[PDB]
């Protein structure tokens, strides 16, 4: 297993996806034309995981760009690396999704999904040993949420032996266009619990709180939030893209991080937290890196880890640092915080270390937690879903697309079952 | 029946049809099957001009549907700030309770409409009002970790 | 001859195998390209090293060795490293997709695609043998390939070579040097399905080897290369009797006779002395009495446990170097007189002794100092059940919640096999309790 096929759907999915590709292109020495210009051979060793090699020492993202509205095409192409994508992998429709999960999942999106699968099929056939799929999307819209989850279901049925992994950004009133986002997100979470193996929960509530309260940005923009998203996506994929000793891949991560199939929603974290063009993060040591990494303020999901228990944890340290010091700091955190790691999964905290740091930093750490405290995120969406649904507000936008009202009650029911599952393992004892 | 047409005109935001229908005798306080009035629907879908028109022609600002929802409940839930203040100006009950024990303050807090929250507080929203699970708006803000909301609610 | 075929499965087995065959070549005077000047036989040959090396017409000595992994990364290093020319290229076998730390993928869904190629390649080596005695199998407990594919391979080898002995060198997992949360599951699953197909299994506790590197070799953070060079030194001690002239453990059958009284409790404990850092090149040389005494300190054991809390069923001492037999006998007498080491009542309470008078070899590149005499003690003690108990407890904690079980059921395995394997381990622990109390 090596190659990953990347899909970005909808406005949010394509915006964070484009950022992802310009970030890792820089780490791997790839310029906006696809040519390599790096100073380390480690940048090429695992390049095929995300890139197809082209005719003349040129590298093309294994990325499929999808949206039901054409406006996001132009913007992505206008971007710094917009020309590096394969033009045939732009699969876009004419009329958008109107922030309506049902349009994305049942009407407009169902018309376009077959065109997308033709491109996915092609990209998979040229893979020496495809390991799985990675999707970037938001859950609060219509395309990334409605058509995204439909794409996941259809890919799941055609490539059932492959890993399905998503970067799913959760809506928040703090960064909100409409009050139907809880509808769209709850319907999507229903699909995600069943058809993905691993989901990275990127919470816009957390991203806004970081920018506003920690970074002191009085009025955060999408570029501010996406600064944090791209840093997080770079960190969690570091071990897929560079050698190291772990020989990490999407299936080994899933096998070791997901003890129960439905509880596969990860809480990511990052340290140091910086804003664009600041350079303030300088004197950062291994004890500080480790403390911040587990700090609730550094989580990309708006959840307090100390209100739950960690089932599993992976920590990725990047940069030159004392591995002797990482191990003593990592053991230190586990011993003084013993009450926040379940006792019935021995050795459930994994340390990975990568030589090559990200741009602008010499030391950095990335956190991936499977914590029962993520139920706070789903309880927040659920309360908003219920507040709207009990008043039947805007429901005709969904039933008017052939959708049945019981689909809402079943999504509501499934998400509340998911919350009860987390609580069950939060209170379970070894005994 | 002009009432059904007024209900659909108010929902759709068809200002001119609302004017003509009331000119032909349409029941400003007509109800659909669940007890929603034209004012309920105009307040839900953000039609400020229709809200003001209905209130000038005898709409009951505090009417309840079958579930106890008043127009202010729905405007506070959806987030229509200016409609909230028109409703309060015309005598809306800031502390009306629906069948789930929710007040307008509960619904604005849950949906994160912080400016509406502030408005309701200045108009005497009951900070001790509990829903059927015993939660006040401040309880909701503590449970969901909404620090901005919690600060607003402590004045 | 009476040839032996070594099989290396998964990363741990392959990398340990690399270190072992490097050491073997140095012990026998074989260059990386297979050439051997010291002893001049044209082709074939019937010397003692021929148990482990065939000979081509051109004077090339080729390991009787197979390396298997389900992904190519580790074996690709063997194909490009110092000993690329040493091995049969067709005996380095790789798939494209590993077991993802999953016993069920190694045994069922992924291992099934390559098992028949591995067996046909093993058959090719077997067909070059005038008197094959059996197999030495190297693998980890915790890996998906090392656990799952090894158990599948051992099952098929029992059908295809019913009369041949099978010896295991098995890496027992440690938290300090681990790769997966599910390693207790894979360890219990493979032990259960391999138990009836293995005649003798030497467990290597990665934590014990880790401890020795840190305390004896002053290596703060041991690498796999550090661990493996120490492991290979101990494996060579155990197999030297098969590769040189000797009077103790001269064939694989004799391992069982001397070390395995009952077929299920076939897990001897290895203890090796002395382990001295290469920076202490001018260390005072330890006597036979001293290195023999060191064989009864827990700090030199390959598996962490307490033999004082157990009883002995067999005990072999394999000396290497400047070792006079009378000094061994005096040292043994001191052990029985002063030490409270208890044998069960139904075994000969004696110690079997072998002496190879060649000094131990140390690899250039290693962390071990040259010594004039060394000793490996192989003992079958009920105390090694403590190691099974530690593994079973980690298994029980996760299984009680059915944590991670769905990954195995989703890969061609029934949930019923978890309890079957665990109850077999419970029966193994009772076997040790009944023998020693
Ligand atoms: N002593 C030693 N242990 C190793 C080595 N490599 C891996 N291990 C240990 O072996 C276990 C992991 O099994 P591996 O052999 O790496 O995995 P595998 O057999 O290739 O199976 P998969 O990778 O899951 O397909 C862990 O306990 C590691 O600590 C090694 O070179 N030397
Ligand atoms: N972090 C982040 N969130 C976004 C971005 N663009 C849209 N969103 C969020 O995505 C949701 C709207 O979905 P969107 O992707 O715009 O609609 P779609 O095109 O139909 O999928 C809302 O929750 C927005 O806050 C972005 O660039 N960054
Ligand atoms: C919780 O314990 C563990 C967790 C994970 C792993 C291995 C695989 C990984 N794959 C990735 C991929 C990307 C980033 C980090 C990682 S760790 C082994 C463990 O013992
Ligand atoms: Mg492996």
């Amino acid at each position: 297993m090596r190659e990953i096929v990347h899909i970005q759907a909808g406005q949010c999915g394509n915006q964070i996806g484009a950022k992802f590709w310009e970030v890792i292109s820089d780490e791997h020495g790839i310029d906006p034309t696809g040519s390599y210009h790096g100073d380390s051979d480690l940048q090429l060793e695992r390049i095929n995981v995300y890139y197809n090699e082209a005719t003349g020492n040129k590298y093309v993202p294994r990325a499929i760009l999808v949206d039901l509205e054409p406006g996001t095409m132009d913007s992505v192409r206008s971007g710094p690396f917009g020309q590096i994508f394969r033009p045939d992998n732009f699969v876009f429709g004419q009329s958008g999704a109107g922030n309506n999960w049902a349009k994305g999942h049942y009407t407009e999106g169902a018309e376009l999904v077959d065109s997308v699968l033709d491109v996915v099929r092609k990209e998979s056939e040229s893979c020496d040993c495809l390991q799985g799929f990675q999707l970037t999307h938001s859950l609060g819209g219509g395309t990334g949420s409605g058509m995204g989850t439909l794409l996941i279901s259809k890919i799941r049925e055609e490539y059932p032996d492959r890993i399905m992994n998503t970067f799913s950004v959760m809506p928040s009133p703090k960064v909100s266009d409409t009050v139907v986002e809880p509808y769209n997100a709850t319907l999507s979470v229903h699909q995600l619990v069943e058809n993905t193996d691993e989901t990275y929960c990127i919470d816009n509530e957390a991203l806004y709180d970081i920018c506003f309260r920690t970074l002191k940005l009085t009025t955060p923009t999408y570029g501010d939030l996406n600064h944090l998203v791209s840093a997080t996506m770079s960190g969690v994929t570091t071990c897929l893209r560079f050698p190291g000793q772990l020989n990490a891949d999407l299936r080994k991560l899933a096998v070791n991080m997901v003890p129960f199939p439905r509880l596969h929603f990860f809480m990511p974290g990052f340290a140091p937290l910086t804003s664009r063009g600041s350079q303030q993060y300088r004197a950062l040591t291994v004890p500080e890196l480790t403390q911040q990494m587990f700090d609730s303020k550094n989580m990309m999901a708006a959840c307090d880890p100390r209100h739950g228990r960690y089932l599993t944890v992976a920590a990725i340290f990047r940069g030159r640092m004392s591995m002797k010091e990482v191990d003593e700091q990592m053991l230190n955190v586990q011993n003084k915080n013993s009450s926040y790691f379940v006792e019935w999964i021995p050795n459930n905290v994994k340390t990975a270390v990568c030589d090559i740091p990200p741009r602008g930093l010499k030391m950095s750490a990335t956190f991936i937690g499977n914590s029962t405290a993520i139920q706070e995120l789903f309880k927040r969406i659920s309360e908003q879903f219920t507040a709207m649904f009990r008043r039947k507000a805007f429901l005709h936008w969904y039933t008017g697309e052939g959708m049945d009202e019981m689909e809402f009650t079943e999504a509501e029911s499934n998400m509340n079952d998911l919350v009860s599952e987390y609580q069950q393992y939060q209170d379970a004892t070894a005994d | 029946d002009l009432g059904k047409k007024l209900l659909e005109a108010a929902r759709a935001g068809q200002d001119d049809e609302v004017r003509i229908l009331m000119a032909n005798g349409a029941d400003v306080n007509a109800t659909d099957a669940s007890g929603l009035t034209p004012l309920h629907l105009a307040a839900t879908y953000g039609h400020l001009e229709i809200v003001e028109v209905l209130l000038k022609h005898g709409a009951d600002v505090n009417a309840i549907d079958i579930m106890g929802s008043t127009p202010l409940h729905l405007a506070a839930l959806i987030g229509h700030l200016e409609i909230v203040e028109v409703l309060l100006k015309h005598g809306a009950d800031v502390n009306a309770v629906d069948t789930w024990g929710d007040t307008p303050l509960h619904l604005a807090a849950i949906m994160g409409h912080l400016e509406i929250v502030e408005v309701l507080l200045k108009h005497g929203a009951d900070v001790n009002a509990q829903d059927k699970f015993g939660k006040t708006a401040f309880d909701i803000s503590i449970d969901n970790g909404n620090e901005d909301l919690a600060e607003i609610l402590q004045k | 001859m009476r040839e032996c075929i070594s099989i290396h499965v998964g990363q741990a087995g392959v990398q340990i195998g690399n270190a072992c065959w490097e050491l073997y070549c140095l012990e026998h005077g074989i260059q990386p390209d297979g050439q051997m000047p010291s002893d001049k036989t044209i082709g074939g040959g019937d010397d003692s090293f021929n148990t482990f090396f065939s000979e081509t017409g051109a004077g090339k000595h080729v390991p009787r060795a197979v390396f298997v992994d389900l992904e190519p990364t580790v074996i690709d290093e063997v194909r490009t490293g110092t000993y690329r020319q040493l091995f049969h290229p067709e005996q380095l076998i790789t798939g494209k997709e590993d077991a993802a730390n999953n016993y069920a993928r190694g045994h069922y869904t992924i291992g099934k695609e390559i098992i028949d190629l591995v067996l046909d390649r093993i058959r090719k080596l077997a067909d070059q043998c005038t008197g094959l005695q059996g197999f030495l199998v190297f693998h980890s407990f915790g890996g998906g390939t090392g656990s799952g594919f090894t158990s599948l391979l051992m099952e098929r080898l029992s059908v295809d070579y019913g009369k041949k002995s099978k010896l295991e060198f098995s890496i027992y997992p440690a938290p300090q040097v681990s790769t997966a949360v599910v390693e207790p599951y894979n360890s219990i699953l493979t032990t259960h399905t391999t138990l009836e197909h293995s005649d003798c299994a030497f467990m290597v506790d990665n934590e014990a080897i880790y401890d020795i590197c840190r305390r004896n070799l002053d290596i703060e953070r041991p690498t796999y290369t550090n661990l493996n060079r120490l492991i290979s030194q101990i494996v060579s001690s155990i197999t030297a009797s098969l590769r040189f002239d000797g009077a103790l453990n001269v064939d694989l059958t004799e391992f069982q006779t001397n070390l395995v009284p009952y077929p299920r409790i076939h897990f001897p404990l290895a203890t090796y002395a002395p382990v001295i850092s290469a920076e202490k090149a001018y260390h005072e040389q330890l006597s036979v009495a001293e290195i023999t005494n060191a064989c009864f300190e827990p700090a030199n054991q390959m598996v962490k446990c307490d033999p004082r809390h157990g009883k002995y069923m067999a005990c072999c001492l394999l000396y290497r170097g400047d070792v006079v037999p009378k000094d061994v006998n005096a040292a043994i007498a001191t052990i029985k007189t002063k030490r409270s080491i208890q044998f069960v009542d139904w075994c000969p309470t004696g110690f079997k002794v072998g002496i190879n008078y060649q000094p131990p070899t140390v690899v250039p590149g290693g962390d071990l100092a040259k010594v004039q005499r060394a000793v490996c003690m192989l003992s079958n003690t009920t105390a090694i059940a403590e190691a099974w108990a530690r593994l079973d407890h980690k298994f029980d904690l996760m299984y009680a919640k059915r944590a991670f079980v769905h990954w195995y059921v989703g890969e061609g395995m029934e949930e019923g096999e978890f309890s079957e394997a665990r109850e077999d381990m419970a029966a193994l622990e009772k076997d040790y309790e009944e023998v020693g109390v």
